[PDB]
């Protein structure tokens, strides 16, 4: 049915130009009444409307940022594009594309999942991934905790999963903190039954799109 | 341009209660206000539009009222899943604007955190850093004090804490505390202890380990 997906997480240099694609399916970017908008959200901050475009090519832009914005569509490709010039560290945010829920009123009914745009002049760097091995000091009766510490990467985000997504319960992935070196660090942790620590293999899968690095690490009592 | 002012900024209520969230428009917007629910790292989910129309997908325990200048979103049988930030947004007039949000916490019975400790892996030490990690798992309420002790001595400015967003199934929080020393300093000392003080604990619990071992 109806879906939308923003192009992958990008790192943009101050003054340069951001280009985002929203790829749509489940409806046509030229059917009467269909429209697509872009809304962004700085970390810990409020939602902000950027621009939208309608089936008939009518375009609307946030007047505060109008001078920096372009929006376009191509129906055969099923893509809406957003171009934002003269990027600034202040533009670091999550960027969503969404469909309008009416043919007139501007509110949104389906949303892409968002893409984190980070404006910085620093280089990408993929993560080192260290085990946090289960022991007696992480085995509080019948239940054991283990994890991976995902360290020294830039920019955000990083995606972490366990056994390729087959382990989801007991999983805590903590928000990254930005260390003194200007690189992020985090832990992903999971609690599992003790009896299985000699049986079941535990792997953390760490995906870091901006730097095109993927790391698998086995975690093992030791 | 049209400014939207949400109230209260934060709210904490128990399963079964009614949450009442206000949104004020600086100028009349007739009925044309929408409400969205936004969980942690997820897109906003549209709840109501035009003040009071309950949207496709949404349970009837959500409702809206108001017009012109004043609007109220009501959430009626708070479940743990109702944890979120809630935004209003005017759809009346260019330019389209949002409120700053209300953050709703869902109360649960007090729970003390299970606490575990992790020494640095030998592998990280080989590169000249040590990360000692204390984990506090599944606690309520969010307030918890973690104190690091290296050889019975207090630590300062060398730990960092990160907290997860409130879980949506069991309303607990989790917390990571991370002690970062140089390799040199790590091997210089013997006993590493994380001291946890939390309202679910009659007395402060300690987890510890002897270096290497």
């Amino acid at each position: 049915q109806v879906t939308l997906k923003e192009s992958g997480p990008v790192l943009v240099k101050p003054t340069e130009t951001l280009t985002l694609t929203c790829t749509v399916s489940g409806f046509s970017l030229s059917t009467y009444g269909m429209g697509v908008g872009w809304i962004r959200q700085p970390p810990g901050k409020a939602l902000e409307w950027l621009a939208h475009i309608w089936w008939d090519d009518v375009k609307r832009y946030n007047p505060a940022l109008k001078s920096r914005l372009t929006i376009s569509k191509d129906t055969s490709k099923s893509q809406v594009v957003l171009t934002m010039t003269n990027m600034d560290p202040v533009d670091t945010a999550t960027y969503y594309c969404a469909r309008m829920g009416s043919d007139y009123d501007v509110w949104f009914d389906y949303w892409g999942q968002g893409t984190l745009v980070t404006v910085s002049s620093a280089s990408t760097k993929g993560p080192s991934v260290f085990p946090l091995a289960p022991s007696s000091k992480s085995t509080s009766g019948g239940t054991a905790a283990l994890g991976c510490l995902v360290k020294d990467y830039f920019p955000e985000p990083v995606t972490v999963s366990w056994n390729s997504g087959a382990l989801t319960s007991g999983v805590h992935t903590f928000p990254a903190v930005l260390q003194s070196s200007g690189l992020y660090s985090l832990s992903s942790v999971v609690t599992v039954p003790s009896s299985s620590l000699g049986t079941q293999t535990y792997i953390c899968n760490v995906n870091h799109k901006p730097s095109n690095t993927k790391v698998d690490k086995k975690v093992e009592p030791k | 341009e049209i400014v939207l002012t949400q109230s209260p900024a934060t709210l904490s209520l128990s399963p079964g209660e009614r949450a009442t969230l206000s949104c004020r428009a600086s100028k009349s917007i007739s009925k044309y206000l929408a409400w969205y629910q936004q969980k942690p790292g997820q897109a906003p989910r549209l709840l109501i539009y035009s003040g009071s129309t309950l949207q496709s997908g949404i349970p009837a325990r959500f409702s809206g009222s108001g017009s012109g200048t004043d609007f109220t979103l009501t959430i009626s049988s708070l479940e743990p899943e109702d944890f979120a930030v809630y935004y209003c947004q005017q759809h009346n007039e260019y330019p389209y604007t949002f409120g700053q949000g209300t953050k709703l916490e869902i109360k649960r019975t007090v729970a003390a955190p299970s606490v575990f400790i992790f020494p640095p892996s030998d592998e990280q030490l080989k590169s000249g850093t040590a990360s000692v990690v204390c984990l506090l798992n599944n606690f309520y309420p969010r307030e918890a004090k973690v104190q690091w002790k290296v050889d019975n001595a207090l630590q300062s400015g060398n730990s960092q804490e990160s907290v997860t967003e409130q879980d949506s199934k069991d309303s607990t929080y989790s917390l990571s505390s991370t002690l970062t020393l140089s390799k040199a300093d790590y091997e210089k000392h013997k006993v590493y202890a994380c001291e946890v003080t939390h309202q679910g604990l009659s007395s402060p619990v300690t987890k510890s380990f002897n270096r290497g071992e």
